[PDB]
């Protein structure tokens, strides 16, 4: 689930994205809801 | 709202405006004395326009994750006013409402201690269905207000209106403050009252029907 | 030097067209950048878009809708026009001239710079109201002071005017002859857009028993004049 | 800010002049010699990756 990172559009059309994901930890039961940064040319969309 | 800062006459102040720096920023800087309209100090940081003196400097936008300072050494009486920032954030949109300006005051003699007095609603006013309690603040040195009305042991926090503090020629400043309730809230509670703290000195006192 | 002179009506009916003027003196209205801030009472300004010439336009995009621009060579002005105003509007419109700036921290080939822009010479502005309250005359009240109150003398004692609309109301006590220990706050704006004013003075507790106190309200929009007596 | 390469041009348009010449050895001496754009391909193919 991503979000443009913090930029003024002028046109800056950044391919960098801003996402957080549930993944998994140490412990099975246990996940964690972690962000992370991903330019354009490394995600896709899904529908 | 307003950010108020105390400054000794003829030593540095600090003033903060501005949310923390994501990008490198063209800060600009303005200056509205009371009654008059905003004037410039510092545009694109520590550059400055003809005509301003070189006790005013702004700190530099090339460093991040820092707010806007505007120094001031050995402040003059002329310099106390109010000071907005204007944030040119290459990271964030364009900024259109300036940030919530500091109020800049030289001490200008010693401190007093505000005088209160609290009156009760008047009698005729209950015919006509209103209930209007008055807490009169006077006499108070700088001009810092502090409403707290407090109905017995809970407050109110709806229903109140307070005007800004202005000097009355003299260096006291002038708070009014009121309250309008209904005819049944004023035999509800046992006893209010309306608190005024000044500078971290709280003045309370109570009002009860008859 | 520049001379500019902000002109407007300062009072105009809710959800009606505000229309202001800026006099220019000293330059051309065309060669510099013109922009207009408003400022609500107890706020920080606020800056609602400037305008040049070759269609160097833009607007607050709060307000972008109804917001519009305009200037004219010939008689050197600058006008503000807004559709639809509130309450919300009532705030001192300043006109100033505005200058730009670049500002490059990047290569600039691929746009990694942005102009920023200050106000360097302002005017006295306008203070303009949106309200649609008519002329209501004031109610008083008199405040009643407690009796024989301490071993220190010197009860207060005031009244109450509310409910007041326009500006300015004159108060004095007993028809000018009480004239010392007399405190007249400034009028607290309502929410409901009517002015009310309260005044208080310090007596005697002594000569608190029996004397002649009364408060005179004079209100020039509605002529009106009430006076009250005052006793505990 | 974007990520970006430096070249001088002084330099790459004097090297660029010594390829030109060795090539008109094979195809003529007095011949347009063009320089274009990558065609089509992948992001690889396509760029200098
Ligand atoms: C690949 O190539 C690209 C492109 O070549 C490279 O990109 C470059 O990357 C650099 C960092 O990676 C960037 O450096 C940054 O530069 C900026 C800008 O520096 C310039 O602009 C400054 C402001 O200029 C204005 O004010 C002057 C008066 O003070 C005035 O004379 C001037 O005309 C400008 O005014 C203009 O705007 C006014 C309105 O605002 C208007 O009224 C005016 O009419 C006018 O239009 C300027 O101060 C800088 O000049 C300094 O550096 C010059 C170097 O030639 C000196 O000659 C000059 O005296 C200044 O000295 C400063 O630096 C000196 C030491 O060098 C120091 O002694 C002195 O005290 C000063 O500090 C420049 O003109 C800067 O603000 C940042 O800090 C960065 O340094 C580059 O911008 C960027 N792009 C380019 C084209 O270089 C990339 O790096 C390369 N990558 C690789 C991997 O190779
Ligand atoms: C990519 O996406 C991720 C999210 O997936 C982004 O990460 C977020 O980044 C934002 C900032 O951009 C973070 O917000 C900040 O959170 C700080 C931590 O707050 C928590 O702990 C503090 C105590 O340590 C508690 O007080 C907080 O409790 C409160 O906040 C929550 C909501 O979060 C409320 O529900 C509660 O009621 C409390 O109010 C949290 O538990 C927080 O300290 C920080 O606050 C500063 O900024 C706010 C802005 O409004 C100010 O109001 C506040 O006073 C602080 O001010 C800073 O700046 C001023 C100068 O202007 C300084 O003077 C101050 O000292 C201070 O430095 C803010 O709320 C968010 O938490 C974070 N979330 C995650 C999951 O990572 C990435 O940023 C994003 N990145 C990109 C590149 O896009
Ligand atoms: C990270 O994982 C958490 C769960 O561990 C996600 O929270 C969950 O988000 C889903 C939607 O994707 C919520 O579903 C809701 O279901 C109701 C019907 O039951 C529907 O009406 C709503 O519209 C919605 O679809 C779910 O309630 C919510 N919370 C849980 C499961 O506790 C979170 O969204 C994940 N974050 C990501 C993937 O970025
Ligand atoms: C790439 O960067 C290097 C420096 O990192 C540049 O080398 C400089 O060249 C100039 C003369 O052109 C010398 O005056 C400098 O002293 C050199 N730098 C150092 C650290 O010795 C090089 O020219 C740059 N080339 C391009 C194409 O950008
Ligand atoms: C808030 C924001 O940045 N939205 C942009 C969106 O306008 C753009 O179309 C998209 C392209 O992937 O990236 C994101
Ligand atoms: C942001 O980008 C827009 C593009 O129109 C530009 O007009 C504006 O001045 C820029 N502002 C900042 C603070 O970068
Ligand atoms: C530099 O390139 C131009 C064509 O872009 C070419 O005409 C010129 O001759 C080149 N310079 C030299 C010294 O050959
Ligand atoms: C240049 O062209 C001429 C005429 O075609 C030819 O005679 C000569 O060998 C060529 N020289 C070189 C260096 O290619």
């Amino acid at each position: 689930q991503c979000t443009n990172v913090t930029n003024n559009i002028t046109d800056m059309r950044g391919e960098l994205k801003n996402c957080s994901f549930n993944m998994t930890t140490e412990l099975r039961d246990k996940k964690q809801k972690v962000y992370s940064l991903f330019y354009r040319l490394d995600v896709v969309q899904i529908n | 709202a307003p950010t108020f800062v105390s400054v000794a006459p003829g030593q540095t102040a600090r003033i903060t405006c501005g949310e923390e720096s994501l990008g490198s920023r063209s800060v600009i800087w303005y200056q509205q004395r009371p009654g008059q309209a905003p004037s410039l100090i510092i545009y694109n940081n520590n550059d400055r326009p003809s005509g301003i003196p070189d006790r005013f400097s702004g700190s530099p936008g090339s460093t991040f994750g820092t707010t806007a300072t505007l120094t001031i050494t050995s402040v003059e009486a002329g310099d106390e006013a109010d000071y907005y920032c204007h944030i040119w954030d290459s990271r964030r949109p364009t900024n259109w409402v300036f940030g919530e300006g500091t109020t800049l005051i030289v001490l200008s003699q010693p401190k007093a201690a505000p005088s209160v007095t609290l009156f009760p609603p008047s009698s005729e006013e209950l015919q006509a269905n209103k209930a209007t309690l008055v807490c009169l603040i006077s006499d108070f040195y700088p001009g810092a207000v502090t409403v707290a009305w407090k109905a017995d042991s809970s407050p109110v926090k709806a229903g109140v209106e307070t005007t800004t503090p202005s000097k009355q020629s003299n260096n006291k400043y002038a708070a009014s403050s009121y309250l309008s309730l209904t005819p049944e809230q004023w035999k509800s509670h046992k006893s209010y009252s309306c608190q005024v703290t000044h500078e971290g000195s709280t003045v309370e006192k109570t009002v009860a029907p008859t | 030097q520049v001379h500019l002179q902000e002109s407007g009506p300062g009072l105009v009916k809710p959800s009606e067209t505000l229309s202001l003027t800026c006099n220019v003196s000293g330059t051309l209205v065309r060669d510099n950048y013109w922009s207009w801030i408003r400022q609500p009472l107890g706020k920080q300004p606020e800056w609602i878009g400037y305008v040049h010439d070759s269609g160097d336009t833009n607007y607050n995009p709060s307000l972008k809708s109804r917001v519009h621009l305009s200037l004219d060579k010939s008689k050197n002005l600058v006008s503000l026009r807004l559709t639809g105003v509130t309450a919300a509007d009532s705030a001192i419109y300043y006109c100033a001239t505005t200058k730009h700036g670049r500002r490059i921290y990047g290569v600039v080939a691929f746009k990694e710079w942005f102009t920023y822009f200050y106000m360097d010479v302002w005017g006295k502005g306008t203070s303009v109201t949106v309200s649609s309250a008519s002329t209501k005359g004031p109610s008083v009240f008199p405040l009643a002071p407690s009796s024989k109150s301490t071993s220190g003398g010197t009860a207060a004692l005031g009244c109450l005017v509310k409910d007041y609309f326009p500006e300015p109301v004159t108060v004095s006590w007993n028809s000018g002859a009480l004239t010392s220990g007399v405190h007249t706050f400034p009028a607290v704006l309502q929410s409901s857009g009517l002015y009310s004013l309260s005044s208080v003075v310090t007596v005697p507790s002594s000569s608190l028993g029996t004397q002649t106190y009364i408060c005179n309200v004079n209100h020039k929009p509605s002529n009106t004049k009430v006076d009250k007596r005052v006793e505990p | 800010r974007q990520a970006h390469c430096n070249v001088s041009k002084a330099t790459w348009n004097e090297t660029l002049g010594k390829v030109v010449k060795q090539l008109r050895k094979h195809f003529g001496n007095n011949t347009i010699i063009r320089f274009a754009n990558s065609s089509g391909g992948d992001l690889e193919v396509t760029t200098h990756s």
